[PDB]
């Protein structure tokens, strides 16, 4: 009646094998008591990395132990402990007299990628979904409270980016603005995981529009659309000159994260946003250097 | 019964008399799409055999300089046979691989490779040295299919990252007073269902000398690295005409 | 699952891929000194891990003309650690071994070394050669420490013995071609339950060549030998100041 | 209570292992009947002093 | 378990720690004649042990040049040892027999040995080369008992049959990489149940280098080929006084 061939065919198994399993360990593993073991046929000790494991010779194995009972707690190495730390990843200035943002108003582009603590942090994984909570901390160059009224206003991509102070956007019929004094303390804010992927994507290793991909074009590798979350825009609220210099700080800490593949932490300095680059003649070791491996 | 090994898939059969186990990337073999992960609704094509099975892609020549190539992954296979073809003429791909390296020598010879797998493996450039210029990575370099591409700063892997941390990824070495040959299993990476074959590329395969090749002069001084890989449960969608990049 | 093995005392981890099993000196494992065997009446110590531990004591090279070395052992292990501690201030001391000789070379070298041990080795002189004059082997000779002694006259192994019949000791062979290290485990062995460590030596270990170190010339010339040992069970008693000899 | 490696620490045994026993041996071992034997992975003769 | 092999019979004792297994020719072990197929109504003599044992034959020197060699069988054991005796003073003799082939070399020399037992091995004659003239092979070719006889034209066999297909009889190879010995285990094979040793040989041994020997030079270039074989099951009967042929 069938082909058999075709009854087998475990083609459209869509559950993965597997082949660990996630353990409860809450604490460092405790030590049991070791004794002395002189025999043959039994090497622990050996190994052969070649295989791509890493070497499960246990502390037992190499010496006579005693027995410990570690009740070191791990919670703190969770992806929540190490990533839910506010930090900062934008910075906006508002002056008075200048080239960068007169007029009163800024579109920062929602890009992590600006500043090194952060972005390092993040680089650590391939793929990262996770909601966040921003907070914003304005005030004057100086470091000084103002009596000044804010309008802070996320724009998602598509929506009418302001073209100035008092743009018909800031309406803010349906996006989400917020109205804050910089006398009343930093505003805070709660962010899901927006995107159409499944998780951010801190390196993405391809092109994103289907075209020719000449030189002009290279300008576009690693640019991938399901991180383009897209702008935050600042305007003082009025009609006149701001009558202060101003200055915005971003946080933003994560929360409910959930992390993939691991990646080499950054090694070289960072040079631009979202894009590997290195500084070619710069290209300086790990770490520290010696004089010889025979000294410290 | 280790280090001895075949592998078969579709029509082909890979054997291996000085292996080193095989490593699973991540733990998990290469699966089909779940019904609640898809979205694309349209009812895919899985070749199966005419497209899961052995490509012996190149090879290349270890010398006693050489610093390491990589193989851009989902790309590598296009333009190359029925795999090449399903993957031209739909939008959507989706698929694991069984990436067998094998390069052997003489119980005189030494050296050893690192073969690992870096998924998302963005490539950077030097910025004009000082690192003030902008430069990106050409589509030749970013894209190089078969062939491959040779690394220049493989201390950086081309990317700023440290390749002595390489290893927290699915790899395997090759040292020949050991074994001949690395043999890992990658499963669908990516962050949606299916993505294309040819903007995207999944992973990349690095195979870098980390001790240099070396022997005495008269032994066969031409010790070559051949790329063999087999793709794992390919899925593709979205049918239309056949498109080139 | 034989020619590989791993020997772990104290803190200490030796280990071997080509070994020839293990010996058991008169087949029987170290034990302590029974309550029934014993006289001191002092509770004694038991250090464990402190002293019970691989103590690599000493290379010798080995040559196309080496007529072979020997170590007293009580003795070797003085001044040496913890053990030599104990065994300083202490009057009695009793103890077991594991002595683990090794030597590697290529399988293009060839050789055999004869690994003995050969309980109350009492050394003898040539006499003045005509053998009319009584003379006696110096502090030097009979209780040379680390370092060992040279034979000189290994045929009767300087004590009119023939070294032909050594091998009805605890012994064992490092044949190059075949495996590259001893290992031979001797109990306490003594008339008395406790002695000094000082001024008795309870057994002599030889390493003899009996098949001659022979290579073609290219081949690494510096083939050295080892001795790494460990005390088992050592208990001492009879505490007072620390005396040297 | 105690510190386990207290507890297991073996230190402290009398009794030696022993690994070998004395049998009764009043006569020479007798021969017993042998027939041919032309087989693989069974060697006898082989040894390694 | 299975590259390593003891061969006994009588007070004879073959060993190896790199053979191929055994082959037992037309999978059928040697038996005694039963009681339905002989006619010979006289009671047979069956002097186990002192002729089924291993005669050492003879040595052929295999040199890049050799052609190959030959042995007719019920012959080559004739005039030596008890076994022959039993053949010259009785009319009628029955016999297996295990043939172990042995040649050995290092790891650095190369080279490949057809071993096969070919069942009446009539031998022929070119006729003249113009093959006008009807010659026949003579005593001394048909039937050259130890140290054996070369061949002229391999293959051939100098019988007009094909070497490339020899391998249809119970055969092994001696391909140095891999082994230094042959072994096949023949059963009586005639359409009789008894004949004479003399004028008739049940078959031949073909000894013949497919893949010619080779080898850098310095390496010792002597490489013998030694026949060792056994006979199985030996009956004889219709005795008389000893004839030589
Ligand atoms: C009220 C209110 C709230 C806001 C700001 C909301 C910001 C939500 C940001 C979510 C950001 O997720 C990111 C994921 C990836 C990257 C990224 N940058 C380089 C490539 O990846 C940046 C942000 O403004 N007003």
């Amino acid at each position: 009646d069938r082909v058999a061939d075709v009854i087998e065919s475990s083609i459209g198994d869509s559950v993965s094998r597997a082949l660990t399993q996630a353990l409860p360990a809450p604490t460092g593993q405790n030590t049991q008591v070791s004794s002395h073991r002189l025999d043959t046929g039994e090497v622990p000790a050996l190994q052969a990395a070649e295989i791509g494991a890493s070497s499960n010779t246990s502390d037992e194995s190499m010496i006579e132990t005693r027995c410990v009972l570690n009740s070191h707690s791990t919670a703190e190495t969770t992806l929540d402990s190490f990533f839910s730390r506010a930090g900062l990843v934008g910075e906006i200035d508002l002056p008075l007299e200048g080239t960068t943002n007169p007029n009163g108003y800024a579109n920062w582009d929602i890009d992590i990628t600006g500043y090194a603590q952060m972005r390092r942090k993040v680089e650590l994984f391939t793929y990262m979904r996770f909601d966040a909570e921003f907070t914003f901390v304005a005030c004057t160059p100086t470091g000084q409270v103002v009596p000044q009224l804010l309008q802070y206003m996320f724009v998602p991509p598509g929506a009418p980016k302001p073209e100035s102070r008092e743009s018909l956007a800031w309406q803010t019929a349906t996006n989400p603005s917020v109205f804050v004094k910089l006398t009343d303390p930093p505003a805070q804010v709660s962010v899901p995981f927006m995107s159409p992927a499944s998780a951010y994507q801190w390196f993405y290793d391809g092109y994103p529009t289907f075209g020719e991909h000449k030189q002009e074009k290279d300008l576009e590798y690693g640019a991938c659309p399901n991180n383009m979350m897209g702008t935050f825009s600042v305007r003082n609220v009025g009609s006149s000159k701001s009558k202060y210099p101003l200055v915005v700080r971003i946080y933003m800490r994560m929360k409910h994260v959930r992390a993939w593949i691991p990646r080499p932490m950054r090694n070289q300095n960072y040079l631009f946003k979202a894009n590997p680059n290195y500084a070619g003649n710069s290209i300086k070791p790990t770490g520290t250097s010696r004089t010889a491996i025979t000294t410290l | 019964s280790d280090r001895v090994a075949q592998l078969t898939i579709g029509n082909s059969t890979i054997t291996t008399q000085e292996a080193a186990n095989i490593i699973v990337g991540y733990g998990e073999w290469p699966s089909y799409c779940s019904d609640d992960d898809a979205t694309a609704v349209d009812k895919p094509t899985r070749p199966d055999v005419s497209v899961n099975r052995f490509y012996t892609l190149d090879t290349k020549l270890w010398e006693k300089s050489s610093k390491g190539w990589y193989w851009k992954f989902p790309d590598v296979l296009t333009e190359t046979g029925v795999f090449g073809q399903n993957a031209q003429f739909h939008y959507l791909y989706r698929s694991g691989f069984c990436i067998h390296v094998q390069c052997n020598a003489s119980k005189f010879h030494q050296g050893a490779l690192l073969v690992a797998i870096l998924p998302e493996y963005v490539i950077g450039t030097v910025a004009g040295g000082t690192g003030t210029e902008d430069s990106h990575p050409p589509y030749k370099q970013t894209q190089p299919g078969a062939d491959g591409f040779e690394l220049q700063h493989p201390y950086v892997l081309d990317a700023g990252i440290p390749i002595s941390q390489l290893t927290v990824c699915p790899h395997q070495w090759i040292n020949l007073r050991t074994n001949n040959c690395a043999t890992i299993i990658v499963p669908y990476m990516n962050t949606l269902p299916f993505d294309s074959a040819l903007n995207h590329c999944n992973f990349g395969l690095l195979v870098v000398p980390i001790s240099p090749l070396d022997f005495d002069q008269g032994a066969t001084p031409v010790i070559p690295i051949t790329i063999t890989l087999a793709p794992m449960c390919s899925e593709f969608a979205g049918l239309r005409q056949a498109v080139t990049q």
